[PDB]
RNA sequence: GGCAGCCGCGAAGCUACCAUCCGCUGGAUUAUGGCUGAACCCUCUAAGUCAGAUCCAUGCUAGAAGCGGUGAUGCUCCACACAGAUGGAUACGAAUAAGGCGUCCUUGUGGCGUCGCUGAACCAUAGCAGGCUAGCAACGGUGCACUUGGCGGAAAGGCCUUGGGUGCUUGCUGGCGAAUUGCAAUGCGUGGGGAUAAAUCAUUUGUAUACGACUUAGA
RNA sequence: CGUGGAGGUCAGUGACGAAGCCUAGACCGUAAGGUCGGGUCGAACGGCCUCUAGUGCAGAUCUUGGUGGUAGUAGCAGCGAAACCACACCAAGGGGCUUGGCUACCGAAGCAGAAGUA
RNA sequence: AGAACUGGCGAUGCGGGAUGAACCGAACGUAGAGUUAAGGUGCCGGAAUACACGCUCAAGAACAAAAUAG
RNA sequence: AACCAUCUAGUACUGGUUCCUGCCGAAGUUUCCCUCAGGAUAGCAG
């Protein structure tokens, strides 16, 4: 439905998310993911730092918390192929929200929220902690800048908010009309 | 084997927001090596005063100077170069540096961009009010005098150095100054100062640290290889000159050891990249004497002044 | 004192522990040492939490037969030629045992009302694949080329925006034509010349050398 | 189904082109194969009922003849082979299909002092 | 060790089981529509990130076994 | 100590055994000639 479509890594599970984009973009929907650092892996930080040195002592290993995505991405597509090449083209991942991307709307995906599926009480790791442990340099830098996307972003959506409040007084001021009376009487 | 006859430098200390804008690395041409003696004022060592003898290597280093500045941003994936900048000037050498047939080309070095810095300079002030506001760290672009040096290489080497002061608006306003300015090799390295050395053997690259200069040569001024003690009207080159060597006529620096490399091979000096707090580094280094001997063949003189005494005349 | 000969001394050289110079500093953690504190008074453990070596960072070597910036000119004539838009990717942040929106004062982790229980939402969506054209109501909405100011360095290259120009306006009232396609077949550079910025070879250079390669310079 | 030859029949085909060969052409049949479209070719061959056999090849470390990698290599600017030839870097499961990748610090110990993790 | 009684395969495709001769279904003319078996339904892979009750923080998807409800 | 031309195409287990299609289509055993050698008998399929 949409040519093509931004998600918010943050607060996702890593399979279930590389799971339904890979699922997406088989189906020839171009994705976008961003803010992979703040995706989340169930369990506490033991655990989740094994598992990774286990197949990491066998090739190349990137430690970016986007290529470790990708490699999650990579599984679950039927890579050496054309289909599965071509699949991977429609996808691209970042750290953070890098433009044009953070001046267009990012969806989330209900069924891979950690909120969603994780159960109360139970411990969980973040990609950003696990990379920056596994030799990632770049989380300080990405933090600073991410942090700084906020700023000026809070006043674009204080604008933006102040504008809709002249819209909404507009729309009060011209509603309770004839032609507002006969909208409403049709669900409109 | 090295990527070119010039190493690359890896790294570079950590900033400084207090100190004032200042270079933190030089570079030279290796010129041999040479004999000295000194009182090991060492504490708490068993040849406490005593005459210790070793070698040291000398290193001639030409002046140096700025030809532009560099501003990097500091994005997710590494350092990217935001704009480079040249001022208003490139020598001949320098010129020549980007020319694999000098001779047979054109010589069409920078010509637009000179007319451009010829223009109000709106442009250029635009790229530095862009660096003052952007990228907060800043590289500055050099190159070497091989004019001065007596070699036949007669090719300057460019070379990139990081100032390490504070407030990267001075950066940029004592760059907007110092463009086109010649930086003496006293300016950037001090007598008893650590430094490290990089350089490219007789051909893989390698770093050494913790190398101490013993002495700061300034080829202005006569007896620049005679000690406090000796002080004699003797320069560090011996009779003859030099071995596959010209001659030393400019600022040289004298650093303990051997830098990696054959005679001619350019080097560069770095201040060891961190603090060190051995009292080695911080004891300074007082020479007594200094050897002139020829190095060709087997020299029973110093200088020619004296080498007619053990003779007393000749035909 | 010839030369296919010997002797005393011998630079230059390959080279030596056979000599000389140098050969790391910040964090998370096993065990361990402790605080707060339940199951169950206590307890280092259940939730939190300080110190602490294996690991990660610093430095060093090379750089994807990956990426950024910079300088030089491609300029001209002749002859030929060509993985899936078709409504809008509609932009705060944070939590999920709390959040927004409006108001005001008690300006604070404030009181009240209001909303979720999905995007089933907002824009726009009427005119021959969207024409011609006569009026009414406003001084709006908007396509295109101008102009002013700021802003976007993470892959900015995009965001608005002061001012005027020219078209539409379906906001409202009417006229002109649709036919016959006949009942659907979705309905963009060369290959030869004119000048020239630059590379490789010839020469030389040696700080390079099994052959490539690398290092210099002469209009 | 196909071939060498023979009896019979097509008052058969054919220099206005028979056989063979080639053909990113087509038709027929489940197939052995037959037929037609186009190019070289030149003089014999075929539709059908029977008889006849030295009658149909993918190999037999098969025979004759011909040609490649090895190799412009070993070797003796030039000359120039021989052996061999089903086919071509690794992890696990399974002989070379499945899934993928180049001595220090702590605790016990009448341990006064001296002097378990890795 | 020695046998032996009936049976699966000898010459056996096809679907599932990462692959397999001892497993499960099922044994064979050329195709269409439809319904199933074992086997599965997060992707590779076609199908419910189905519904309902509890269990487990660590794997979990015959041998080192003996020490949350009643 | 050999070589040449015939008897000799000898003395039996290694290897090979050539076109298509359709139908039917087992066995690895009884037990008698006791047995290594195999014949005749018995079963399956015509």
């Amino acid at each position: 439905v949409e040519p093509v479509v931004v998600i918010d890594g943050k607060g996702h599970l890593v399979g279930r998310l590389a799971s339904v984009v890979a699922k997406q973009l088989l189906n020839g929907q171009k994705i976008v993911v961003v803010r992979a650092e703040e995706l989340n892996i169930s369990g506490e930080f033991f655990r989740n730092k094994l598992k990774y040195h286990d197949f990491l002592r066998k090739p190349f290993h990137f430690r970016a918390p986007s290529r470790i995505f990708y490699k999650a991405l990579r599984g679950m597509v039927s890579h050496k192929t054309a289909r599965g090449k071509a699949a991977l083209e429609r996808l691209k991942v970042f750290e953070g929200i890098p433009p044009p991307y953070d001046k267009k709307k990012r969806v989330v995906v209900p069924q891979a929220l950690r909120v969603l599926r994780l159960k109360p009480g139970r411990k969980y790791t973040t990609l950003g902690k696990l990379s920056t442990s596994v030799g990632w340099k770049y989380e300080d830098v990405v933090a600073k800048l991410e942090a700084k996307r906020k700023v000026s972003s809070a006043e674009y959506y204080a604008k933006k908010r102040a504008f809709t409040k002249k819209v909404a007084s507009a729309n009060a001021t011209a509603a309770e009309s004839d032609v507002a009376k006969q909208l409403a009487a049709l669900g409109y | 084997r090295a990527a070119s006859i010039r190493a690359r430098v890896k790294a570079f200390p950590k900033d400084d927001r207090s100190k004032p804008v200042a270079l933190t690395s030089f570079l030279g041409y290796k010129a041999g090596m040479t004999t000295i003696v000194r009182d090991l004022d060492r504490p708490g060592s068993k040849f406490h005063k005593r005459e210790v003898v070793e070698a040291v290597t000398v290193v001639d280093t030409p002046p140096v100077v700025v030809v532009g500045v560099v501003g990097y941003v500091e994005t997710p994936r590494g350092l990217r170069s935001l704009t480079t900048v040249w001022a208003e000037h490139l020598s001949d050498e320098v010129k020549r540096r980007f020319y694999k047939n000098w001779y047979k080309s054109k010589k069409k070095a920078f010509t637009k961009y000179s007319a451009k810095y010829a223009q109000d300079g709106a442009g250029i002030e635009r790229e530095l009010a862009r660096i003052k506001k952007y990228a907060s760290v800043v590289r500055v672009l050099v190159h070497t005098q091989i004019r001065k040096t007596p070699l036949a290489q007669k090719k300057a080497h460019l070379a990139e150095i990081q100032l390490n002061g504070g407030s990267i608006s001075e950066k940029v306003d004592w760059a907007r100054e110092h463009f086109e300015k010649t930086v003496a090799v006293d300016s950037v390295f001090e007598q008893n100062e650590m430094i490290d050395a990089i350089a490219v053997t007789k051909y893989h690259s390698r770093t050494s640290i913790n190398h101490k200069i013993y002495r700061v040569g300034k080829g202005d001024d006569e007896a620049n290889g005679a000690t406090s003690f000796d002080r004699t009207k003797k320069t560090i080159t011996p009779m003859g000159g030099f071995v596959h060597y010209g001659e030393i006529k400019n600022d040289f620096i004298m650093v303990k050891g051997c830098i990696p490399g054959n005679r001619k091979r350019i080097v560069t000096l770095r201040k060891s990249l961190y603090t060190n707090t051995s009292r080695k580094a911080l004891e300074e280094v007082s020479l007594k004497w200094i050897d002139t001997a020829s190095k060709f063949g087997k020299g029973r003189f110093q200088t020619p002044a004296e080498k007619h005494a053990f003779m007393g005349t000749l035909k």
